[PDB]
RNA sequence: AUUUUUGGCCUUCGGCGGACUUCCUGGGCCCAUGGUCGUCUGCC
């Protein structure tokens, strides 16, 4: 129960990442209302991305609404996210840097 | 004289300001700063090979612009002395 | 203020400058002004071809980039 | 001083841009930064206009041939941006 | 006094290059230093987010719209 | 720890042969020995020769004595002096 | 309700996922696309949740690249669309009424479309 | 020096010839002057030298002039100045 | 010294040489200032070391000047 | 009077070196067999 949402097992073999956020962001946009995409390129990232809606009760609609949906001939498995989105603690204003110089 | 205070003087009148990079700015000034920072009011702006554009307020600095041409029934003789 | 060209001194750094010059060579010192003059210079063109000139200096307005090549 | 020169020294030592004058984009590790905008970086990566990215274990730059910089959204929302 | 009333407020900016970096301004600084938050480069069209555009670069600015309106008031009450 | 100015000085008392390729022309170079100097990096050089480079091979290509030359600090970039063969 | 100057004043300026400016008018009930000169310049076009039957009547917006007119009733589209939004790159109309060739025609004719939803509709 | 060879052109109210570092030229007698060389005049004649360019060859120059009836010169822009 | 040498030069046979077009003044400099600005009497501007013409009453700023010579 | 404000600018690009990335190649972000892409210098 989160606005945040991660979707995975996604297509990401030949797909560019640009590509793929664009679409992400038009499904989102299509299945309601969306804040943040954030889809990257790195081993963890590979099919993997966060999508966080304007509402908590608007992203569990686009999940329930998505969910096992086929994107580019891939069904994308979305869960609810362990961890708060960065751009909802931005956009709230109480959003926390980590101290770690990583 | 001093070209702050006459362009001072002969603020709140309708110029057009050419800019070093083919662009022409027409309108009346609103503000004249100290170091030659006008700001227009209704201020049309042509750049070169663009097309034309309107803006109710534009600042030009002093460096970008290159010449200025004021009405020519502004008085001159009254603003410099 | 000053540069803060002390923890490059006496290193061996590249100093990449308009034209698409490179000179490399030891820093012997700099200025307020960001001049630094460097000893050993060798100056490099695209081509790749570097030709020593000995101990030179570099302007202020003149020097873009500067990298030490050496640990600093 | 200056507000800009405030929100270079507070955003010097972090992960920021630069974008030169003379074509070449860098982004990396800015570790140290002046008011009269003498900024030195370690770990940048730069990339010229046509190509040609390479890497900076150190690098000087100048206000003077330096067009623009990019710099982190908690620096441009920090607390010195609020009304008197 | 005019540049305190334009300031963070939506501007457009044109510099020498001919890039327009367009975005809600809200720093000034006397040596013509604009720093600016969300920005947009136009050239094609590209977002940078904070930005700083000092005026050996800066040509000319506009005010492209006023300031815009806040997350509280946004999200106000009812 | 050696400044530019100090480095002109010593170049100016030791009057030794020093080549000067201006700014924002790489083929273009001023040789000499420099007898003045300002502020604003005023060099002024005695029995100074204009060289023009090829933009092949960076050979001198043209060469022009000028007698008594002052050089600009921002005209002139690039200084470096040449060893004299005794 | 009727677009007006008010409720474009009023409707949601803000960045978009995809680092552009939207101007969202959802939650409006807008039945037509009116006020595009006080809307103003917009990258992205959000009519979500409205009323709106006709896929025109817009004014000269070549920074538009993104609309998202999806969850309304729309049935057809203008031929001055494409003409009045000849950069527009994507294009969102899910659970919408446009199901004609004629539609799909003038989508395909539009020369900067490059991404196109169309889900959910016949 | 330049500043009093202004005055004394702005006293004679005789026309002078600036040249501007674009390549172009403004006949114009001097009126006002400023410490950071820029003058004020009036009746001014601009001169230009344009090269069309017809199927990709290079045409013969052409002599483009214009009358302003007040202008203002920056110092930066003015490149050289001729008295007559 | 710069002053000094435009001191000496000044009411003298001097040549400038900008640093665009391969331009020269040559003339009778007479009127210097602190700004590095330069008037001259009875001035010949030549182009390419070819002798374009005489102008006369000659001002030239230190932004178009890049050497400066005496004849 | 060198790092903002008194500009070191004026100002074409082909035979074409070297890019850059876009989508639409084939195979497993990786490699070949990619094709395009219109803005950059460049070479004679």
């Amino acid at each position: 129960p989160n606005q945040t949402l991660y979707v995975t097992n996604l297509p990401s073999a030949k797909i560019q990442k640009e590509d793929l956020r664009t679409a992400l962001y038009m499904l989102f946009s299509t299945y309601g209302s969306v804040l943040d995409v954030v889809a990257l390129k790195t081993m963890k990232m590979r099919g993997q991305a966060h999508i966080v809606y304007k509402d908590i009760q608007t992203a569990t609609m686009a999940m329930r609404a998505l969910d096992g949906f086929e994107f580019l001939g891939r069904p994308m498995k979305i869960s609810y996210a362990k961890g708060k989105s960065h751009i909802i603690a931005k956009l709230d204003g109480t959003f926390k840097p980590p101290t770690a110089a990583k | 004289m001093k070209l702050v205070r006459f362009l001072m003087k002969c603020a709140n009148e309708t110029v057009t300001i050419e800019l070093k990079n083919g662009a022409i700015v027409h309108g009346t000034i609103a503000s004249v700063t100290p170091k030659m920072d006008t700001a227009l009011r209704n201020v049309r702006y042509t750049p070169k090979g663009e097309e034309p554009y309107s803006v109710e307020s534009l600042t030009v600095r002093g460096n970008t612009i290159r010449y200025y041409i004021l009405p020519d029934s502004l008085p001159l003789d009254t603003l410099l002395i | 203020a000053q540069p803060e060209l002390k923890k490059y001194l006496d290193k061996r750094l590249f100093v990449e400058l308009n034209g698409s010059r490179r000179v490399i060579g030891v820093l012997r010192g700099y200025d307020v002004f960001l001049n630094i003059v460097l000893d050993d210079a060798v100056e490099e063109r695209p081509n790749g071809e570097k030709v020593k000139l000995g101990m030179v200096t570099i302007r202020g307005n003149s020097v873009v980039i500067l990298e030490p090549l050496e640990r600093i | 001083i200056g507000i800009p020169i405030k929100l270079l020294n507070e955003a010097q030592g972090h992960i920021v841009t630069l974008e030169l004058t003379t074509g070449q984009t860098y982004r990396g590790k800015l570790i140290e930064a002046e008011d009269n905008m003498n900024v030195q970086l370690k770990d940048i990566t730069v990339t010229a206009r046509d190509g040609r990215v390479s890497h900076l274990e150190q690098i000087y730059i100048r206000g003077s041939h330096v067009r623009f910089f990019i710099v982190p959204d908690m620096l441009r929302n920090a607390p010195m941006f609020r009304s008197r | 006094g005019k540049m305190a009333g334009y300031i963070n407020w939506r501007m457009r900016v044109t510099l020498n290059d001919g890039r327009q970096m367009t975005g809600q301004m809200l720093a000034f600084d006397k040596h013509m230093n604009l720093v600016l938050a969300d920005t947009e480069e136009f050239r094609e069209k590209r977002t940078l987010g904070l930005t700083i555009v000092r005026g050996a670069n800066i040509i000319a600015l506009s005010v492209e719209s006023p300031p815009p309106a806040d997350p509280s008031a946004r999200l106000g009450k009812t | 720890l050696l400044p530019p100015i100090n480095f002109l000085f010593r170049l100016l008392q030791q009057r030794t042969p020093v080549q000067i390729w201006l700014y924002e022309q790489l083929a273009i170079r001023i040789t000499g020995v420099i007898r003045g100097f300002d502020e604003f990096m005023n060099l002024v050089i005695d029995d100074a020769v204009e060289i023009k480079l090829s933009p092949k091979t960076n050979e001198p290509e043209s060469k022009r004595p000028l007698g008594q030359i002052l050089l600009k600090g921002d005209n002139i970039s690039l200084i470096q002096a040449l060893s004299g063969s005794a | 309700m009727r677009l007006t100057a008010e409720l474009i004043q009023n409707s949601l300026s803000y960045l978009n996922p995809l680092k552009e400016r939207e101007l969202d008018l959802r939650g409006h009930r807008i039945p037509a696309i009116e006020n595009l000169g006080v809307a103003g310049p917009h990258d992205a076009i959000d009519l979500t949740d409205n009323d709106i039957q006709v896929l025109g009547n817009f004014p000269l917006s070549p920074r538009l690249r993104t609309l998202l007119v999806a969850r309304n009733r729309v049935a057809m589209i203008h031929p001055t669309l494409p003409n009045a939004i000849p950069n527009l790159r994507n294009l969102v109309l899910a659970s919408n009424n446009l199901t004609e060739l004629s539609d799909l025609d003038v989508l395909g004719k539009f020369p900067r479309l490059t991404h196109l939803v169309l889900m959910d509709n016949p | 020096g330049p500043l009093s060879l202004l005055q004394t052109a702005v006293r004679s109210h005789t026309q002078v010839l600036i040249s501007v570092r674009s390549g172009r030229k403004l006949l114009a007698r001097v009126k006002a002057f400023d410490r950071h060389c820029n003058m004020i005049l009036e009746n001014v004649k601009e001169m230009w030298t344009e090269t069309p360019v017809t199927n990709g060859k290079k045409g013969r120059p052409v002599n483009k002039d214009r009358f302003i009836s007040k202008m203002f010169l920056r110092g930066d822009s003015v490149v050289i100045v001729l008295l007559s | 010294n710069p002053r000094p040498f435009l001191q000496d030069l000044v009411n003298q046979d001097v040549i400038v040489r900008l640093k665009w077009g391969q331009t020269e003044y040559k003339g009778r400099l007479v009127s210097i200032d602190s700004y590095m600005n330069i008037q001259l009497a009875n001035t010949e501007e030549f182009i390419n070391y070819k002798s374009t013409g005489h102008l006369g009453q000659v001002l030239i700023r230190c932004n178009n000047v890049l050497w400066v010579t005496a004849a």
